[PDB]
């Protein structure tokens, strides 16, 4: 690996400088080689991680959308005939966006998840498994579509079941795992009634544990808070 | 219009 | 060439569905591979040339900045020590973007300049030319500085003395030229009244010629003037 | 501020 010779800190140092850079690709580069010195991650480091491969990811998943319309379009009546070239762009796109989530869904797999024992840990690591899985998901169509779907799903529910017993219900990571698998309900699954029970329960539960928040703790819960509310407004 | 899913901080 | 074995019109076809994508590494890619074709550029390929490498150059660019301002504000008193990281960052962001210059001033250099007859092929070519030598200026801090500025000021002369003699003052490449020469003058050259000078005679000169054009040529050269104006103001 | 040059079309 490139960041093989480059000291631990050294690594964490510069993925700050490439998040300000706004250098995303390096950042994330960084932070693998990070992840790769075989040492659990600190709070502050699992969000450089996480910032760096979704910037990077939601680049590649931007773009694959506009290729897919584009190749839709190609696809009907009175379309003239293009040839070869949107679908191979299309894949080409599509590959790369397949390798990040399998080098991110690697490095979860060896070894994040297994040493990863406290509650916040374990379950910012597992919702990123079922966010990757998501990802593949969104390009997926074939035998495999199911397998990934249902991978997403069980990294998530893997990560509910922890959130549930181990964090309060204005927990930020517990939140924010509820709204991505409300949202691998409603836009992946087919099941938007699912989507929408789950938002709403932890909408009114978190609600309800506000009171026991500092001024800082409460501007974060209230932030997820409300993604939750927009996407509620969204779906009814 | 797709649903919202987490930001960065 | 990793594209070596793509037909042209397919680069092309790929370099605007890049363009669209926002997928401007890429675009670059392609449009490299077509240039290597070995045929002359059309006037709308020409574009596609200039859109790719001076969206990844204006990447680096800013990035470059970022880190050096963090630089600078680390080498001073009360700054305290943190190592070499921030320079080495810089220094790996500023490799790749001399990279980048590099690989453009070499597509000029074999062979676009020297089959370009045509003024609006030639002009365009050398203000190019001027433009990438001008970013590897901004970057320059040795013995080749000087050298640096000068190339970039012979581009420029070159494309302004064809400009002159081959095309209306109205002419957005002849325009644009300008423009980038004006900032060669204030900020590589240590020029600002060459600087004010040329927009001043580039805007006054172009005003009058504005009566010959039709309403869709007329707004391509007044979007530039006002570039200039913006410019006067700033510097003035 | 940086002086402005030639945009993208
Ligand atoms: C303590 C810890 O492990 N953290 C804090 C930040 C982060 C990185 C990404 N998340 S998240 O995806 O759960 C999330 C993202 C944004 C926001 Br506003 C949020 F509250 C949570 C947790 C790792
Ligand atoms: C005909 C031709 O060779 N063209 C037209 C477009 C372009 C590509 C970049 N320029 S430019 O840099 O001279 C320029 C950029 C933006 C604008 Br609004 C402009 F008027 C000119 C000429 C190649
Ligand atoms: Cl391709
Ligand atoms: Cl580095
Ligand atoms: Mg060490
Ligand atoms: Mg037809
Ligand atoms: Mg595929
Ligand atoms: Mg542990
Ligand atoms: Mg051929
Ligand atoms: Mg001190
Ligand atoms: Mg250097
Ligand atoms: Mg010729």
């Amino acid at each position: 690996g490139a960041m093989g010779s480059m000291e631990r800190a050294s690594l964490i140092q510069k993925a700050k400088l490439a998040e300000q850079a706004e250098r995303y690709e390096d950042m994330a580069a960084f932070m693998k080689g990070a992840v790769e010195k075989g040492e659990e991650l600190s709070c502050e480091e699992r969000n450089l991680l996480s910032v760096a491969y979704k910037n990077v990811v939601g680049g590649q998943r931007a773009a694959w959308r506009v290729l897919s319309s584009i190749e839709q379009k190609s696809n009907e009546e009175g379309s003239e005939e293009k040839g070869p070239e949107v679908r191979e762009y299309r894949e080409k796109v599509e590959t790369e966006l397949q390798g990040v989530c399998d080098t991110v869904l690697g490095l979860l797999d060896s070894h994040l998840i297994k040493e990863a024992g406290d509650a916040e840990s374990r379950v910012f690591y597992l919702k990123m498994k079922g966010d990757y899985y998501r990802y593949l998901a969104e390009v997926a169509t074939g035998d495999d579509k199911k397998r990934i779907i249902d991978s997403a799903r069980s990294a998530y529910q893997e990560a509910m079941d922890i959130s549930k017993k181990e964090m309060p219900p204005t927990n930020p990571i517990r939140l924010g795992l509820a709204l991505n698998f409300s949202v691998f309900h409603y836009e992946i699954a087919n099941s938007p009634e699912e989507a929408i029970s789950l938002a709403k329960t932890t909408f009114d539960e978190a609600m309800a544990d506000l009171h026991t928040l500092s001024e800082d703790s409460y501007k974060d819960s209230t932030l997820i808070m409300q993604l939750l509310r927009d996407n509620l407004t969204l779906w009814t | 219009q797709r649903s919202t899913s987490t930001p960065n901080v």
